[PDB]
Formats: structure tokens, C-alpha cells, sequence
């Protein structure tokens, strides 16, 4: 979640 | 104060004599090709930009300094990393950097791409990263030592730091981290992407010369030659493909497929087995910043018309369990009344809380199964009627304006949704309109990150405990990290994951901590909860083998081996 969009 | 492995809470489970994980063959042998399916398309390489809907397993593209086992919460293993210094506190850390550590163009991974990588994430990353770390640093101090420094004590915030991919500075210069890629970076993990059709296909090759293949953490992994990923558009023709043996391996989440479907001898194995870990958990999201779901009775009444046990009996073969808690099947899951630790957290707030967190257990609605309930929709009438949206002839109408009440449901196409005309006949039945939209798997991933919607399905990943990350999906200043699905910017919650932020690594602070949380997100009815199983429902080709134990985290499908003896007997 810290590093990344959600999918 | 030195380490080769890490937990978050307690001892981790391999610190001494770790030659290998207790779920994997460490003899398993190489080659062979596992086919998988994929939902919906892709169209670029890069997980961490901001826009962009990435390809299957790019996010795992890059190894990282340590690596996690799949049979604990969180623990932490040597990948580029041999070894760490540190703080009692973990406030700071000095990583080893491992110095064999290569990208797939053989150039050596070192402390300076480390950094280079932080300070990518920090000014082209997701905006909530530089949040999470604002105040950190990550300096190379020698070639191969890297020192992590956090302006607060955080320990899982240190610890997830270890999971950041390590970018090649000599080619992350030339491309910044916010932009899609066309075309594959740079890359350093136990598979390569060999070939690819836009949308439509994936194809991943061992690293053949790959230089960290004997570590403890891989042995017995990463054994095909190949991974492909082929793209489907919706799950029905992905399960018909499954049985035609289009590809290899599918995990059955459709209850009607699985108690009807799996026919034909049938050569595929079946197989169910049962987790008793933590648990995803399915919801419908309340977008509460529209005004259509700004009052909680509102939320509360429309919850009211979901009828699970109907679903379930009538539809779903009795298979599903309702979900209940944000910490479902943990101990965090507040399942009793509150104890007086609890209490001491919630009472200052009692202004600001629904009075139930104190005197009941949440429980979704329980209807009948009959269809039709009479309590239940006579509860939920009252209430929309104590909101201000009353009956005028058949339709729902704010008593005020006389503006119906009516919202969209936001679908994927490729979804099973055999819920959906129920619920929407139900809303129907008091006055509700409820439009249905399905879209393509580019429209559902913009939407969902950019909030347009008035209600979708969500799926609430397992969460072993109260981490750190609770904060990106809750909290009033990560309101726009895509992971807040409701738009809710509470104090109460703030409140309390602030104090659960500033309890890493401690359990038995963490304990009453999350079942209060857990009380909060439940009794405001943020989102409406659907179903989840502690099953693990799965079909394969009979083509593999698997080590005798299966990790309690995940299925494990990385320690499987293409079994030539068992694939010589199919077609």
C-alpha cells in the first residue's frame, strides 16, 4: 500500500 | 544489535540453521512451464506509477534486501541484504548489501542504487510514500552498507522498507517512477519478462544463471522455466478455458462452479483444503462523501437490504460466511464485549462514537433465508424515514426536496455477480433505485483509485495485526492513497491508529488497539459487508508436485515443480 496504487 | 532475520512481533521462526523454508522441496528439480489466468488486461510494466494498469507479477519484477516467509505473519530473510546493525529501537539500521547481488545485465547491486531508490519513491513515488517516510533517510555509507534512518520509532515501517524493490540507478535515471512503461525495466528477480502481448498475454523465463538461486530463501523455488499469463475477460470464460486446458491452475472463488461445475472423470485435481489464518474479506464500499451516503442511517437502512442468508442458501449453495471484522479470524477481531483496556481507549471519544460500541458485538443483519423479511425491512423503512427519505407512490423521496433516492453500483465486467439483481430487487422493494454499471478492467481501476463512484466492491486484504498501513486506507491524510475506499476522514480513527502507529512491534498494546479500531470501522457502517470462506478451493492439471507442507500465508505455488512422470500421463 506504501509503494503502490491499489489493483 | 546484529541480525540475519527479522519480525515484526515475536522471534522469527528461522533464526537459527536456516538452510531452507520447512514448505519447500529443496531438492525440487527445474524446467517446465506453468500456464495461469489473468482478469481483465494490462497495458504497461511499471506497479509503482500512478496511473496505468500493470501486468501480472510486476510487482515482483525486483528482489529486495530481505524477503518474507509464507508461513508467518512477518518475518524477514537475506535476499541482496546479508545482514543488519541496528537500534534497539530499530530507529536506525546499517544493511549489508550482499556483494555476489546482480541485475539481470550482471552489473552489481550496491548500497548507492539503494538510495538512489528511496529518494525515487520519495519525489516520483505514490504520494503516500514521502507521508509514510517523511523525515527518513536512506544513505550508502560504504560501497555496500546502506543506513536507514527514521525520524520516529516505527519498526514495521523499518521492516517494510526491506520489501522495496532495488532499482538499477543506471536505468531508473532515464524513467520516472510515476510513468507507465511500455516495456520492462531493468530488473533483478528469479524471472524475466521474455515476451508479451499488450493486453493479452505475459510471458516470464527463469534466470537461468541467476546469482542468488542458492540462498536459504530460494532453495526449492522459482523451479518452471516459464510463467505465462493469459488475459480473460470475464471469470466464466477463464473457468470454461480451465476445464478445455487452456491453462494450468485456477482457484475456484464462485460457489456455483464448484458444487455444479467440476464435471466431465473430470485430468484435474481438486482439491480443498482450509485455512484457519487470517482471512480477505469482501465488502460493498460506501463512498460516505456523496450526499446519498452521508447519513450513517442511510448506510445502515441499505445494509439492511442485503439478504445474505438468502444468497447464501438460495444461491451460493450455503458455502459463504459473513463478513464481520477488519481482523477477520485473528484475535484482533472484536467478537466479545469490550474489556477495560478497551474502554480506557474509547471512552474519551463517547461523544463521537454510535452508542453500540459499548453495550452490543456487531453483528451484520441476520435474516431468515425465506426471502422477504419482514424486521429487517421494516427497520430499514424507519430508519430512511428518520433520515428524511419517505415513500411518495412507490419511489423513496428526501422529504425536503422530493429528490428520489437513487445511486449507481459500480461493477466489473468480469466479476461473478449473481448478488446483484437481488440486492437491487430488494432496494426496489423500498422505494430505492439502484442503478448497475458494469465497466472494463481500465474504467473499474481509474474509478476505484480516483473514488467515482457511489458503491463498488472492495476486497479488504487479511490483516494478521494492527500494522502501520492501516493509516494509508483510514486515516484523514492518506484520504487520497486509493486504499480508502469509503472517503472517511474521522478523528476517532485518526486517533486511534495514530496510538496503534505508535505501538509497532508491541502486541499486547496492539491487542485492545485493533478490536476498538475494529468496533469503530464496523458500527459506522462505512462499507457493507459481504462474504469470505477459510476454504481454499483449488484445480490443477495434473502436471505438478508440491513439498508435504503448504505455507499457512499463501498457496505456496512458487514451491511447485513440473512433475515429468505425472504430465506424461495427459494429453
Amino acid at each position: 500500500m506504501r509503494t503502490g496504487n491499489a489493483x | 544489535k546484529e541480525s540475519y532475520a527479522f519480525a515484526v512481533l515475536g522471534e522469527p521462526r528461522y533464526a537459527f540453521n536456516f538452510n531452507h523454508f520447512d514448505y519447500v522441496n529443496p531438492a525440487a528439480p527445474k524446467g517446465g512451464q506453468i500456464t495461469l489466468s489473468a482478469l481483465g488486461t494490462f497495458d504497461n510494466f511499471n506497479r509503482y506509477a500512478l496511473r496505468g494498469n500493470p501486468g501480472a507479477r510486476t510487482e515482483q519484477l525486483y528482489d529486495t534486501l530481505f524477503t518474507t516467509s509464507d508461513d508467518e505473519p512477518g518475518s524477514y530473510y537475506p535476499l541482496i541484504a546479508e545482514s543488519a546493525r541496528y537500534a534497539d529501537d530499530y530507529s536506525w539500521v546499517e544493511v549489508a548489501i550482499n556483494p555476489r547481488a546482480r541485475f539481470h545485465d550482471g552489473s552489481p547491486i550496491t548500497a548507492r542504487d539503494v538510495e538512489f531508490t528511496f529518494q525515487k519513491f520519495m519525489t516520483e513515488g505514490v504520494p503516500q510514500f514521502r507521508l509514510v517516510y517523511k523525515g527518513t533517510t536512506v544513505k550508502a555509507i560504504a560501497p555496500l552498507t546502506v543506513r536507514i534512518e527514521l525520524a520516529k520509532p516505527g519498526k514495521e515501517d523499518m521492516l517494510s522498507l526491506f520489501s522495496l524493490p532495488v532499482f538499477p540507478e543506471k536505468y531508473w535515471k532515464d524513467h520516472k517512477l510515476s510513468d507507465p512503461l511500455a516495456t520492462p525495466p531493468l530488473a533483478s528477480g528469479p524471472y524475466r519478462v521474455t515476451s508479451w502481448k499488450m493486453g493479452q498475454n505475459i510471458v516470464y523465463s527463469r534466470v537461468k544463471d541467476y546469482w542468488a538461486a542458492n540462498l536459504p530463501v530460494n532453495r526449492g523455488r522459482w523451479n518452471f522455466d516459464t510463467i505465462r499469463y493469459d488475459y480473460y475477460l470475464d471469470d466464466n470464460v477463464a473457468f470454461e478455458a480451465f476445464k478445455a486446458g487452456a491453462f494450468d491452475l485456477r482457484m475456484e472463488n464462485d460457489a456455483k462452479n464448484w458444487a455444479t461445475r467440476y464435471t466431465g472423470n473430470f485430468y484435474i485435481i481438486k482439491d480443498e483444503q482450509k485455512n484457519e489464518s487470517a482471512q480477505d474479506t469482501r465488502w460493498l464500499a460506501f463512498n460516505i462523501q456523496r450526499p446519498v451516503f452521508s447519513d450513517r442511517r442511510v448506510r445502515e437502512a441499505i445494509t439492511l437490504a442485503f439478504d445474505f442468508e438468502w444468497m447464501n442458501k438460495a444461491l451460493f449453495y450455503n458455502a459463504w460466511s459473513r463478513t464481520n471484522s477488519y481482523f477477520q479470524n485473528t484475535e484482533y477481531a472484536a467478537r466479545n464485549y469490550p474489556d477495560a483496556a478497551e474502554l480506557v481507549l474509547l471512552a474519551p471519544m463517547k461523544k463521537d462514537l454510535p452508542s453500540e460500541v459499548f453495550t452490543q458485538i456487531y453483528q451484520p443483519p441476520v435474516s431468515k433465508g425465506d426471502g422477504y423479511d419482514r424486521d429487517n425491512l421494516l427497520k430499514a423503512d424507519k430508519l430512511l424515514n428518520e433520515a428524511g427519505w419517505v415513500l411518495k407512490g412507490q419511489q423513496r423521496v428526501n422529504a425536503t426536496t422530493g429528490q428520489p433516492l437513487s445511486f449507481e453500483l459500480l461493477l466489473p465486467a468480469s466479476s461473478n455477480s449473481q448478488w446483484v439483481l437481488p440486492f437491487q430487487h430488494s432496494l426496489q422493494r423500498l422505494g430505492i433505485n439502484m442503478d448497475i454499471r458494469k465497466v472494463d478492467n481500465s474504467q473499474i481501476t481509474n474509478r476505484m483509485r480516483s473514488r467515482d463512484y457511489d458503491m463498488m466492491p472492495r476486497v479488504w486484504r487479511a490483516m494478521p495485526w494492527p500494522s502501520s498501513d492501516l493509516q494509508i486506507a483510514w486515516s484523514s491524510e492518506y484520504i487520497n492513497s486509493t486504499y480508502n475506499a469509503p472517503g472517511v476522514q474521522s478523528p476517532v480513527i485518526d486517533s486511534l491508529i495514530n496510538q496503534i502507529i505508535a505501538a509497532q512491534g508491541n502486541k499486547e498494546k496492539l491487542l485492545p488497539l485493533g478490536r476498538a479500531l475494529d468496533r469503530v470501522l464496523t458500527w459506522n457502517y462505512y462499507m457493507l459487508p459481504m462474504w469470505y470462506m477459510a476454504e481454499d478451493r483449488l484445480a490443477w492439471w495434473d502436471k505438478f508436485s508440491q513439498p508435504a507442507v503448504r505455507p499457512i500465508y499463501s498457496l505456496g505455488i512458487d514451491t511447485w515443480w513440473y512433475d515429468v512422470n505425472k504430465a506424461a500421463k495427459l494429453p
